[PDB]
């Protein structure tokens, strides 16, 4: 077993900045004069991309800011000239020998300027409570970096661990991020007791912003 | 002393030996002077004019005879002086032949072969047949009646055609029931044959040009011969004939040829009748020997004479060599029998008397008369008792002269052939036609003419029956054993009615060939482009040669098989003191374009026999060369001989229990009576290729022999039309001969043929051994597998009787029967051209392969033509280069199977065989290599078989008999290690098994693993055999394999090292993993003498110089390899000088331009030569700056004197000569690279490893070393 | 030119399933085939290569003796037999062509491959009715709740695919109680509202549960 070992395992920047993935190998990739390491991109629901094969070849059909450049243990991706079309996560692949392996992956996340989230609070569905549980979810939409804080508060009573964070993929026009914070309540807790607020906070908020409701 | 008189036709009847007789004849006939020449023999010097009373008219008849020539002169032997001329040539000739061992006893043969008495309606008396005797009329007018064997007279109408002739009977067939008849030669010794021949040029060389004239003492031995058949009724049946196909556009409109012709010609002719045929015949006429045995017995009385019946019993005796007891009875001795009748028919032969006069003569029946010739043999000066027509101390003495109708002209008249050119003739069309000549046609001999038994089984004895070639030596212990007196007597018998009636015995039947015959074809045929170079014959001035045909359509139609070049050269427009000129330069393109030559059996091959007969399968161009090599000499033939040899008949064992003695006879008889067999296959084989292949071919010779003198007469021709329009004037100023240009043109072309019969001789045998004999040889491998068996359970179920030899035994048997019993051609062949080209072909081991994979024209081809397919899989690569390199990937689509004919493969084949062939194996570069045995030639059945295989760093041999168990040998070699000679290098194995021993594998001629295969096995033998990486787990592996080879015998030591040395292609140089070193092309460069180190240049120009220096790194895998490193210093191109060569080989003895890279500039590699002392250093030069200095490398590969060599690079100065070769200097300094003339000095006295000892390396993925 | 993977969904552990990568368009029959995997949010693994012949067969340790591959090059099918299946053999499953003697360049979309001892359920769909003290603005944002299905995937759109633009939809979170919660939000001017009507398609094709909520006030 060939193990390759990707580094750096994430890696953040800007448009038309040098991205340079670095892969190693355990054992030597080399034979028959060739180092048969590859280099995949793989977007989220997509199937890997082939970009770079036998260490330096570019396939064809990606475009030039691919090059691929090593041998033996030692090979790297750079992206000469990056665009925000490219968050991926980057895979090195050996062919050299069974088991033919991968890397571990290497997380390219682009950055953009500060982006202050919208707020958005949602109350269960009538239809929910009817079944005995109530959810309640709280959308923070279109914001950069990913870095949040989403608390809730019942009565200012601080929750914890009844809630659950998701959050979309970078939404390359803008290099965006939208979350979704949902606490789940029985229907005897969440009818005993009245006024329901998220309280966010964010690089691009001067202050934290709280959204409320109160039933009815 | 065989005619004891001198007589003339003038002489004066005197009752015995010159008299007026009378012969039997159909009513009344006059009498006939006649001169008894010799007991029993008389001679009637007139024509034939009563034998046969339905031919009145001497005159050719009215519709022609189906004889190729023919002649008819009413007026012939019509005048005393003639009569008399006649009378002394006849005799001459007899004296000719009775000077001879073999003839002194043909002739002692015919006066004892009296003809049997015979008449007799009783059983019990013994009475002459009447008309086998003749009346003598005597001076007073009374009238004696005489015995008589033989009667010579003159001829009928067609004044060439000689016969035996006899008088017939009611019931009896004299001639072919051991009685016997007088005999009637028509004959003159007037005329002869002419004939032409194109063979001895091979022992001969300044021989002749046209015609030769057949040795009218041949002509009257041949007749002699059948006389001798039919006076012991030993004659074939007439009605027995050669049948010939007849129907094909090619094939010969007619041609009757009986057996007994066949018999009588001898030589290879004899050799179509089979040995069924032959031995009907042999019993047939034993038991009508029989017949008059028990004639003679039940005879006690005998009438119309007074001699004793002892007397005449004890006559036919002698003459049928009969035994006689105490009791007088007689009986006939198969042995003495079989003795007497080789004689009549085996040695008594044309072919024989050839021998004997040491004359010229046609050499098969096939071989057709061209001409006739007017000759007189009666004077010494033109022909003597002891050298006929070759007459001693003369210039007629030396190569058959004398017979040479051109150069003894004053010796041979020509005469008019009276069959026309196309009298008879086929009419060959193109969807254009062309009459030709029936008798230049082809022969095709019936399938039904070739009988034999080799099917039927045989019942082995205890009892069974244990056999038992005509040399000069065995001629001569028959002569040995002869009785040269005790003449049968001349004795009175009681006198005939003076009117002797007899019929001519009555013949078939035969029939007129239908004439011809339009055949409308595709193709121009060979004859078509044989008449195109045909003209014309003719006067004004045409003659406007060319190829392209119609040409045909003129003339000039003359087409030619040479090239613009020549038809331009000589369809100028030339003259006058540019004759001649002209002349000298035309008889040099003759000798370029018809003594042009250029695969391992067929050596020799003409290119322009293709263009000439457009051969044939004709469909082109002309590379005929490439369709050669590609199908081998079936090319050539005309129509494919079928080659029909059935599952023999297997022996069965007779047991004869609790008896040793019996038991161990049986199993010797068994052994012997398979030698025989494969004796009778062979030569069952042989005579089927004589009769339908070997004339083939020699018809295509005597085509070519036409077509050059065809060509040679065109252009003589158009010389003349020129010359004549000239001088004239001077015209009597440059007095030249046709006469002697033709003398030049002949040595011309007798020198080409020396060439052609050679090459078609080679074309002839490869075909006998690669498409004839391999059928025969599988029957009889079956046929002994069987036999074996049968053997083997003989010994095993007689055990008890046999206690004390079960071993030897079985041995025995295992021995025998594992071992091929050798074909030689010459137990089955007279013919010493044929045998020295056979000897020749044998001496190769590659064309006994049974498998011979090349690249030829475009396709992987075996050469042996066995396999029955070759499937080459989609992602197999051949070479661009060589394009017998061959490589084959991990992909299952990357692979070659064969397939081995059904009908040529044994289940025994591969118990003694052996394999060969080339192979280069990248280096391991990975682990999972490292334990990975994987196959690459695979021949297995379910289990049993053979294959190769490789695991790290070794080649593998197994064997697997018969379901488990194996055997196995291996070549090892380390992959830790600086220079290996083997890794990703070419390297020759070959791998030899011996069922009985061992298998041994070699490596590059050198014995590496043996190991006993004795507890095996059987092997099942594989159809298949396949090309393929099985079981090789990287992904990224290859092989690159050549020249594969596959043998049935096991080869020595000596043998495998001549394969290693052949196989080298030593003419071209390699570089170091084996490859065809290459023009234009970057190469880091080893010296052997300091392999740890690598060239550098110090400094570019005339300054700087070249040096090595160390060390070389290393390369390595961590667990897989350990090498010095080969891709360092300056890399070096070899660059185009002199060529040829359109294409990149660097071959032996080019003339060529060093490059050498320095950081990716090319510069010329030189030095100044007149710097003082032996050494001269060498600098990197810039290329348009070399000046006068010197740069010519010569590219040497072998050394002189042949032995080869790793100096590859002669340096030369600007005026040709040799400075020295490249190596380097030291042991004082610094390592410069010199040329020095020492290296020159020392290579002729050693072979060793020198300063100038370089290797070339290219990069190569099988390396793997990263630059 | 394209490879479609059929054969995914939901089994025991222990037991068994054949996938069947369809191949067109191309040399099929001289091809080496790989199989590689991804377990959810997870790095890619190679199960397995199979020669242009069918005839040589790699595995990665972790799945030999318990995985099959094969093919058959007259209908262009590749076939992976799976069985005693694990928990952790849960993953995507995609096919590719090597292309000799480079790399693996085509691929297919892959299809899920789920091991559990859970079942199937069809999810409930709930509306998120864009509040009310909005706006302002501009800009009001509305959705769908995706609750307690099993297993993944679902998939959502808008107005039959219309609606796409302003459109999120995350992640599935696999929540305590062992079934999946997804959401899909739309972000849409105040203005147009009452008028211009919004419908949530969800599809969770696992249980054949089409689902099309209409949200509003
Ligand atoms: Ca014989
Ligand atoms: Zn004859």
């Amino acid at each position: 077993e060939i193990v390759l070992t990707q580094s750096p395992a994430t890696l953040s920047l800007s448009p038309g900045e040098r991205a340079t993935i670095s892969c190693r190998a355990s054992e030597s990739v080399d034979s028959y004069g060739h180092s048969f390491m590859q280099w995949y991109q793989q977007k989220p629901g997509q199937a890997p991309r082939l970009l770079i094969y036998r260490a330096s070849n570019l396939e064809p059909g990606i475009p030039a800011r691919f090059s691929g450049s090593g041998s033996g243990t030692d090979f790297t991706l750079t992206i000469s000239s990056l665009e925000p079309e490219d968050f991926a996560v980057y895979y090195c692949q050996q062919g050299n020998e069974v088991p033919f392996t991968f890397g571990q992956g290497t997380k390219v996340e682009i950055k953009r300027t500060v982006a202050a989230p919208s707020v958005f609070i949602f109350p269960p569905s009538d239809e929910q409570l009817k079944s005995g549980t109530a959810s309640v979810v709280c959308l923070l939409n279109n914001f950069y970096p990913r870095e949040a804080k989403v608390q809730w508060k019942v009565d200012n009573a601080l929750q914890s661990g009844n809630s659950q964070e998701s959050v979309t993929e970078q939404d390359s026009k803008d290099s965006t991020y939208s979350l979704s914070s949902t606490l789940t309540l029985s229907k005897a807790d969440y009818e005993k007791h009245k006024v329901y607020a998220c309280e966010v906070t964010h690089q691009g908020l001067s202050s934290p912003v709280t959204k409320s409701f109160n039933r009815g | 002393p065989f005619v004891n008189k001198q007589f003339n036709y003038k002489d004066p009847v005197n009752g015995v030996d010159i008299a007026y007789i009378k012969i039997p004849n159909v009513g009344q006939m006059q009498p006939v002077k006649a001169f008894k020449i010799h007991n029993k023999i008389w001679v009637i010097p007139e024509r034939d004019t009563f034998t046969n009373p339905e031919e009145g008219d001497l005159n050719p008849p009215p519709e022609a005879k189906q004889v190729p020539v023919s002649y008819y002169d009413s007026t012939y032997l019509s005048t005393d002086n003639e009569k008399d001329n006649y009378l002394k040539g006849v005799t001459k000739l007899f004296e000719r032949i009775y000077s001879t061992d073999l003839g002194r006893m043909l002739l002692t043969s015919i006066v004892r072969g009296i003809p049997f008495w015979g008449g007799s309606t009783i059983d019990t008396e013994l009475k002459v047949i009447d008309t086998n005797c003749i009346n003598v009329i005597q001076p007073d007018g009374s009238y004696r009646s005489e015995e008589l064997n033989l009667v010579i007279i003159g001829p009928s109408a067609d004044i060439i055609q000689f016969e035996c002739k006899s008088f017939g009977h009611e019931v009896l067939n004299l001639t072919r029931n051991g009685y016997g008849s007088t005999q009637y030669i028509r004959f003159s010794p007037d005329f002869t044959f002419g004939f032409e021949e194109s063979l001895e040029v091979d022992t001969n060389p300044l021989l002749g040009a046209g015609k030769f004239a057949t040795d009218p003492a041949v002509t009257l031995a041949h007749e002699l011969i059948h006389a001798g058949h039919r006076l012991y009724g030993i004659a074939i049946n007439p009605n027995r004939v050669f049948k010939v196909n007849t129907n094909a556009y090619y094939e010969m409109s007619g041609l009757e040829v009986s057996f007994e012709e066949l018999r009588t010609f001898g030589g290879h002719d004899a050799k179509f009748i089979d040995s069924l045929q032959e031995n009907e015949f042999r019993l047939y006429y034993y038991n009508k020997f029989k017949d008059i045995a028990s004639t003679l017995n039940k005879a006690k009385s005998i009438v119309g004479t007074t001699a004793s019946l002892q007397y005449m019993k004890n006559v036919f005796k002698e003459k049928y060599l009969l035994s006689e007891d105490t009791s007088g009875k007689f009986s006939v001795d198969k042995l003495k029998f079989d003795k007497l009748y080789k004689m009549l028919t085996e040695i008594y032969t044309e072919d024989n008397f050839v021998k004997f006069f040491k004359v010229l003569n046609r050499k098969t029946y096939l071989n057709f008369d061209k001409a006739v010739f007017k000759i007189n043999i009666v004077p010494k000066v033109n022909y003597t008792i002891y050298d006929g027509f070759n007459l001693r101390n003369t210039n007629l003495a030396a190569n058959f002269n004398g017979q040479n109708t051109e150069i003894n002209n004053m010796n041979f008249t020509k005469l008019k052939n009276f069959t026309g050119l196309f009298e008879f003739y086929k009419l060959l069309c193109v969807r254009l036609c062309i009459k030709v000549n029936n008798w230049d046609l082809f022969f095709s001999p019936s399938e039904d003419n070739f009988t034999n038994d080799l099917n039927k089984g045989e019942e082995i004895t205890s009892d069974t029956n244990i056999e038992a070639n005509i040399s000069l030596d065995l001629i001569q212990q028959y002569y040995l054993t002869f009785n040269f007196d005790n003449e049968p007597e001349n004795i009175s018998i009681e006198n005939l009615s003076s009117d002797i009636i007899g019929q001519l015995e009555l013949m078939p039947n035969i029939e007129r060939f239908p004439n011809g015959k339009k055949y409308e074809l595709d193709k121009y045929t060979m004859f078509h482009y044989l008449r195109a170079q045909e003209f014309e014959h003719g006067k004004s001035r045409i003659a406007l040669t060319n190829s392209v045909n119609e040409a045909l359509l003129n003339p000039s139609r003359v087409y030619t098989f040479f090239s613009s070049d020549y038809v331009k050269k000589v369809n100028k427009a030339t003259e006058a003191a540019m004759f001649l000129g002209w002349v000298e330069q035309l008889v040099y393109d003759f000798t370029d374009e018809t003594s042009e030559v250029s695969i391992a059996d067929i050596t020799i091959i003409i290119p322009y026999i293709g263009p000439a007969l457009n051969i044939g399968n004709m469909l082109y161009k002309d590379d005929f060369v490439g369709a050669l090599i590609f199908s081998g000499a079936v090319i050539l033939l005309e129509f494919i001989p079928e080659i029909a040899i059935p599952v023999l008949g297997t022996f069965a064992l007779v047991s004869y229990i609790a008896n040793k003695v019996l038991t161990v006879q049986t199993i010797d008889n068994a052994l012997s009576k398979r030698n025989e067999k494969w004796d009778e296959v062979y030569k069952y084989i042989v005579t089927n290729w004589l009769a339908k292949v070997n004339t083939q071919i020699d018809l295509i010779r005597k085509k070519m022999k036409e077509a050059l003198e065809n060509q040679a007469e065109a252009t003589k021709a158009i010389i003349n039309y020129q010359y004549n329009q000239y001088t004239e004037e001077e015209k009597n100023n440059i007095n030249f001969n046709i006469d002697d240009l033709s003398s030049k043109l002949n040595e011309s072309i007798n020198k080409a043929m020396i060439n052609i019969n050679k090459f078609l001789n080679q074309c002839s045998v490869s075909y006998l051994m690669n498409s004839m004999i391999p059928y025969g040889v599988k029957r009889l491998e079956d046929f002994d597998a069987s036999l074996k068996d049968a053997l083997l359970k003989y010994i095993y179920d007689n055990r008890g009787t046999l206690i004390g030899q079960v071993d030897r035994l079985k041995d025995k048997v295992n021995n025998t029967l594992s071992t091929d019993i050798p074909f030689q051609l010459s137990k089955y062949v007279d013919n010493q051209r044929l045998l020295s080209t056979f000897t020749e072909y044998i001496k190769n081991i590659i064309n006994t392969s049974i498998l011979n994979l090349r690249y030829e024209s475009n396709h992987l081809i075996d050469l042996s033509r066995y396999a029955s397919k070759i499937n080459i899989g989609s992602k197999v690569n051949f070479d661009p280069i060589d394009k017998n390199q061959i490589q084959l990937f991990n992909l299952e689509s990357s692979k070659i199977e064969v397939i081995l004919k059904n009908a040529i493969v044994y289940n025994s084949m591969y118990e003694n065989f052996s394999t060969s062939f080339w192979i280069r194996i990248p280096k391991y570069f990975n682990s999972i290599s490292l334990n990975n045995e994987y196959t690459i030639i695979n021949c297995m059945e379910n289990n049993s078989g053979w294959k190769v295989s490789l695991n790290y760093g070794e080649i593998i041999w197994t064997l697997q008999d018969t379901q488990e168990i194996k055997q196995r040998v291996v070549f090892k070699y380390s992959q830790m290690i600086n220079i290996s000679d083997y890794i990703n290098r070419w390297i020759f194995v070959t791998i030899t098994n011996n069922r009985l021993n061992n298998s041994k594998i070699y490596i590059n001629g050198r014995l590496i693993d043996q190991k006993p295969i004795s507890n095996l096995g059987n092997i099942h033998a594989s159809n298949n055999i396949m090309f393929k990486l099985d079981g090789c787990r990287d992904t990224h592996r290859y092989i690159w394999i050549k020249y594969f080879n596959l043998f049935d015998k096991e080869l020595n030591e000596k043998e495998i090292k001549d394969l290693y040395d052949n196989q080298s292609n030593s003419g071209i140089l390699k570089d170091f993993w084996g490859d065809y070193l290459q023009y234009d092309k970057p190469y880091y460069m080893l010296n052997l003498y300091d392999p740890n180190k690598y060239v550098d240049v110090n400094n570019v120009g005339i300054r700087g110089y070249m040096y090595l220096k160390g060390p070389r790194g290393s390369v390595m895998t961590t667990n897989i390899y350990l090498n010095s490193s080969l891709y360092r210093g300056t890399k070096f191109i070899i660059k185009k000088y002199a060529s040829g060569n359109k294409d990149n080989i660097v071959r032996n003895n080019d003339r060529v331009y060093i490059n050498v890279v320095v950081k990716n500039k090319e510069y010329r590699l030189a030095t100044n030569a007149s710097q003082a002392g032996v050494e001269k250093i060498l600098s990197a030069l810039e290329i348009p700056d070399v000046g006068n200095l010197s740069q010519v490398v010569v590219m040497k590969s072998k050394n002189d004197q042949g032995i080869t060599n790793k100096c590859k690079m002669n340096l030369q100065d600007n005026n040709g000569n040799d400075i020295g070769f490249i190596g380097f200097h030291q042991f004082n300094n610094i390592a410069k690279l010199v040329a020095s003339n020492w290296y020159n000095r020392q290579i002729e006295r050693s072979s060793r490893t020198l300063g100038c000892s370089w290797e070339f390396i290219p990069v190569d993925d099988g390396w793997g070393e990263r630059p | 030119v394209q490879l479609q993977e059929s054969g995914g969904g939901l089994v025991q552990p222990g037991g068994s399933l054949r996938l069947s990568c369809a191949a067109s368009g191309f040399t099929f029959k001289y091809d080496y085939m790989y199989w590689v995997r991804q377990a959810p949010g997870k790095g890619l693994e190679w199960v397995a290569t199979i020669s242009d012949g069918g005839s040589y067969t790699y595995y990665s340790d972790s799945v030999e003796g318990r995985f099959t591959t094969s093919r058959d090059n007259s209908k262009n099918t590749l076939y992976l037999q799976m069985n005693s299946l694990r928990a952790e053999d849960t993953a995507i499953y995609y096919c590719s062509r090597y292309r000799y003697d480079d790399a693996m360049d085509y691929w297919g979309q892959g299809t899920l491959v789920t091991v559990s001892s859970a079942s199937t359920k069809g999810p409930s769909v709930f509306p998120l009715a864009p509040s009310s003290k909005s706006t302002s603005g501009g800009t009001a944002a509305l959705g769908c709740l995706v609750k307690d299905y099993f297993p993944e995937p679902v998939t959502v759109s808008w107005n039959s695919g219309a609606l796409t633009s302003g459109v999120h939809t995350f992640p599935a979170v696999l929540q305590s109680s062992g079934l999946y919660s997804l959401s899909s939000v739309v972000t849409v001017p105040s203005s147009s509202l009452g008028t211009q009507t919004y419908i949530c398609n969800v599809n969770h094709k696992p249980s054949n549960t089409k689902v099309d909520k209409k949200v509003e006030p």
